[PDB]
């Protein structure tokens, strides 16, 4: 019984140590919260992470690579419609400006999961990051408390990388609808951002494109009665501003799920939206499972 | 002479608690169910003492059991309500080990102030001694038990449930019926079941002894509704 | 690039296609051969079972 | 012209289809219409296991048929012991996401996949105390879906980028690369001969590649939905397949024809995995409706049903005396 006794005792000791370690570790897993970003191409899902992680979390050669692609796009579309850098410097200076007006054609570049963790006085938050229309990886994220959806708002006229497919914003509306009705993600809350506020104000102010032109369904000319306009906001833009949000909410209100709209742009504004993210701690209070 | 007919009805109280008997908060319901089991089993024979005085220690046993069971159930309900308030009042809360300490502390503390004095000669005058050959009390021990078992938790329950109702209204308005009904079912049932007993006990002449036992029978009926309510 | 797929397809098709030749029987024969070996088909004795 | 060249392919395909049609002689049921049914059978949980904090995604039985390795959703591989229900190791993972597992035939290394496209390996019997990552491979895009060992120094991976590759751990580079699928590849299984391996794409198609040459040979297209699991018959001449719809089919390499389509009418859930038995008489399969069902190779009857959320993976010991099933309930069970 020499081999049996010593081996069994050592195995029991190892089991006890491992069980103690696992019990100690399992407490932190329940404590931490998880989020998950989504969105569309060129929406801005990952650029806010830079401003978000700057709050509490703690490439030069790669950046120049995207810079060259900037010069090629305008030159190539012209026909249809440091020696290299020194010549490009004159080209930047030489840049009629009608090429910029052709926005229909086609701060960081648009690039695996990049996980970011930041800690506060409250529980630290762990976030994820991400074409592929199959989306077969969506299963097995029922454990995430909230999904931070981000949608562009200044592109109601451009087109997706697949040219002449559909409206850039319309390509995001139907995608939200698909997320809304899913078997696995049937008990997850969704937060909406309406990014690129500054560009929208610049676009609408100087005439040119009209929402009624590209979107015929624009019967609502009067804003909702319970409207809290932004300080100094022009009445015309507010009707445009609330039009985007109401279109999303109609899909949300068609059918356990509670959607929250917002407005974001100014790193401190996102930081104010960060405190806004802290301010939205309603969902844990919200579940209220003991009927109440 | 239909007492036997109602006796089998009270026998059904044990079945529900037995069937009822997992989460951090769900461990507390075991304590409430356990107290009901003790009250259901012990009180049933002692309740049928009506045609009597089975033994000298028999009076000691019923006295040591009933007070312990009643105070344990009241304290357990108080603890459950406190935990329910604590869960939703403060998000980002800051344990099974803590729960085991909490449950053990409440039950042992309650029994100590009840079982020990009852067997430690806490009673009265010339009429009381003749009963030895009525659960008479003296030296304000009834007052202390009433203020430390059925009176004290009521204020805490009222405060915490008022806070919960205040928070619920705030949550509803932020969006721009059921809460009132559920809170009423949870609270008013216990209030209506237990307030008459404590009211009559403190009235201690002007109260008939025969009717007095009837109210204390109502409080024992509260055990049956305990499993179905939760 | 299409010619690459077509060339591969002809090579893949250039494979002998055997008849059934009682293919089920060959599958049946092996299954009938290892009837005793499988412990799930007929439960093992309690002493024989290493688990319990 | 590609279309002009495609005419020859279609005629050859028509030649392929007609010749494949010409191989039909009789159904499997007619040949198997004189067999004694296995009868009703049920199994009880001999051992239960616990200790995870999240869902289990995959597991692999050891060649010793005693130790099994399982991977959770928190990134914690733990090597168990079936006899004593006692853990042996708890290796934390650099990536919180894991989707596969593998156990070396020599019982030395454990390979773990992950949503991050890194097929990291581990060493279990080196020095003492802490275990250390041996090599990390990153020569692919997408997410991985399966990892098996040919030998102690060769691993086969199947990513989600319509690519199946063969790795060499010592050099950390792709020796070959197999392509041809038009969609994502979800699973594979090596052959008992350790010479061929088949992979089930997501486009209702299956293939049968060759390791040595590096080129495809056949293609079966019997289904109409996503394919989720594959397992070789012990004879090595056939392999079952589990699809998104409840139909499970058994094909055959020699006859190139699908033989038996296990018709399921009352069943409405989806398949998650399949696994055979030692004698090839039973075909285990888990479902998406929280329980499991056991089929027959030929008679096509529900021999038994095991219950105990969704099941995510199965397996059979090399000895054949036990069956293990995972789940998303953070608990793994044993059956016998
Ligand atoms: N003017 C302006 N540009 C913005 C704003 N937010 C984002 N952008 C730009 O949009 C880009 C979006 O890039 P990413 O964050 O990678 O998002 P994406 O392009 O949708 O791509 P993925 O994150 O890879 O899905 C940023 O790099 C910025 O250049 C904004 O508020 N104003
Ligand atoms: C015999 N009936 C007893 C008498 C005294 C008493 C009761 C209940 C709770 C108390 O704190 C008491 O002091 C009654 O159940
Ligand atoms: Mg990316």
């Amino acid at each position: 019984t020499e081999d049996q006794r010593n081996e069994e005792k050592a195995q029991r000791e190892a089991n006890k140590k491992i069980e103690k370690q696992l019990q100690k570790d399992k407490q932190v897993y329940r404590a931490t919260h998880r989020l998950l970003l989504l969105g569309a191409g060129e929406s801005g899902k990952s650029t806010i992470v830079k401003q978000m992680r700057i709050l509490h979390v703690n490439k030069v050669q790669d950046i120049k690579n995207n810079l060259k692609e900037a010069i090629e796009t305008i030159v190539a579309a012209m026909s249809n419609l440091p020696e290299f850098y020194e010549h490009a410097k004159a080209l930047w200076e030489d840049e009629v400006r009608a090429c910029y007006e052709r926005s229909n054609e086609y701060r960081c570049r648009v690039l695996g999961i990049f996980e970011t963790k930041f800690q506060v006085d409250k529980v630290n938050f762990h976030m994820f990051d991400v074409r592929d229309e199959r989306r077969k990886w969506i299963q097995c994220f029922n454990d995430v408390t909230a999904i931070i959806f981000v949608v562009a708002s200044s592109s109601y006229n451009m087109v997706i990388r697949e040219d002449n497919q559909t409206n850039r914003l319309q390509e995001a509306l139907n995608l939200f609808k698909s997320i809304w009705n899913n078997r696995w993600l049937r008990t997850i809350s969704v937060i909406l951002f309406l990014n690129k506020q500054d560009l929208l104000a610049e676009k609408v102010l100087a005439g040119k494109s009209k929402i009624e032109d590209y979107f015929p369904e624009f019967a609502r000319y009067t804003t909702p009665e319970d409207a809290t306009p932004e300080p100094g906001e022009d009445p015309r833009v507010t009707r445009a501003k609330y039009f985007i949000r109401d279109e999303f909410l109609r899909i949300s209100t068609a059918s356990r799920h509670y959607c929250y709209p917002h407005f974001t742009c100014d790193t401190e504004n996102i930081r104010r939206v960060f405190n806004d993210c802290r301010d939205i701690i309603q969902r844990m209070h919200l579940r209220q499972y003991e009927l109440l | 002479g239909m007492g036997i007919v109602m006796s089998l009805i009270v026998l059904a109280i044990v079945f529900g608690n037995v069937l009822v008997i997992q989460t951090v908060t769900n461990y507390f319901i075991t304590s409430l169910a356990c107290a009901d089991l003790v009250m259901g089993l012990a009180v049933v024979p002692f309740g049928a003492a009506h045609i009597w005085t089975f033994g000298n220690f028999w009076c000691e046993f019923w006295t040591s059991i009933d007070v312990l069971c009643v105070t344990a159930s009241i304290e357990t309900l108080c603890v459950i309500a406190v935990d329910r308030y604590f869960a939703i009042t403060s998000p980002f809360k800051y344990t099974k080990n803590k729960a085991r300490v909490i449950i053990l502390m409440v039950w042992i503390v309650s029994g100590l102030t009840s079982f020990l004095p009852i067997q430690m000669h806490w009673y009265r005058h010339q009429e009381a001694i003749n009963c030895y050959a009525d659960f008479f009390t003296n030296q304000a021990y009834a007052i202390a038990s009433s203020i430390v078992s059925f009176y004290v938790p009521l204020v805490i329950m009222v405060f915490v449930y008022s806070r919960v109702f205040q928070e619920a209204k705030r949550q509803l308005q932020k969006i721009d019926h059921k809460a009132l009904k559920t809170l009423g079912i949870i609270m008013g049932t216990f209030t209506l079941c237990w307030l008459p007993f404590f009211i009559v006990n403190i009235v201690h002449n002007l109260i008939r002894k025969e009717v007095y036992i009837l109210l204390n029978w109502i409080g024992y009926v509260n055990s049956g509704f305990n499993p179905l309510i939760y | 690039q299409a010619r690459k797929l077509v060339e591969q397809l002809k090579m893949e098709a250039n494979i002998d296609r055997i008849k059934v030749s009682k293919a089920a029987a060959d599958l049946m024969a092996y299954c009938e051969a290892h009837a005793k070996e499988d412990p799930l088909l007929t439960p093992v004795p309690a002493s024989e079972n290493p688990f319990r | 012209e590609l279309d002009q060249l495609r005419q020859e392919a279609e005629q050859l395909k028509n030649q392929i289809r007609d010749a494949r049609k010409a191989c039909a002689d009789a159904t499997l049921s007619q040949i198997t219409n004189n067999i004694d049914p296995v009868g009703r059978i049920q199994m009880r949980t001999r051992r239960t296991l616990r200790g995870h904090l999240a869902k289990i995604y995959a597991m692999h039985w050891g060649t010793d048929s005693r130790l099994l390795v399982s991977a959770s959703q928190d990134g914690k591989l733990i090597i168990w012991d079936s006899y004593t229900t006692n853990k042996v190791h708890a290796i934390p993972l650099r990536s919180s996401w894991v989707m596969t597992c593998a156990y070396a035939p020599s019982g030395n290394y454990v390979a773990c996949g992950g949503l991050d496209n890194i097929c990291s390996i581990y060493n279990l019997k080196t020095r003492e105390g802490n275990v250390r990552v041996s090599r990390e491979l990153a020569g692919h895009t997408g997410y991985l879906s399966c990892c098996r060992f040919l030998d102690d120094n060769q691993i086969v991976t199947s990513s989600g980028d319509t690519t199946c590759a063969l790795w060499d751990i010592e050099t950390g580079q792709q020796t070959t690369t197999f392509t041809g699928h038009t969609g994502d590849v979800m699973s594979l299984s090596l052959a008992p001969d350790t010479r061929l391996f088949v992979s089930g794409a997501c486009d209702a198609s299956a293939k049968l590649w060759d390791v040595r040459e590096g080129m495809c040979r056949q293609t079966f297209t019997g289904h109409e939905s996503d394919i989720n699991a594959i397992c070789f018959f012990p004879n090595g001449n056939a392999f079952a397949t589990g699809s998104d719809d409840a139909t499970c089919r058994l094909f055959d390499l020699r006859a190139d024809q699908e033989l038996m389509t296990y018709s399921h009418d009352n069943i409405i859930c989806g398949i998650t995995s399949v696994s055979f038995s030692k004698s090839g008489r039973l075909l285990l399969a888990g479902y998406d409706d929280f329980n499991c069902n056991v089929w027959d190779a030929l008679k096509a009857d529900r021999a038994g049903v095991l219950a105990g959320n969704r099941v995510s993976c199965l397996g059979v010991t090399d000895d054949g005396m036990a069956v293990a099933t995972g789940s998303w309930d953070s608990f793994l069970k044993i059956w016998n």
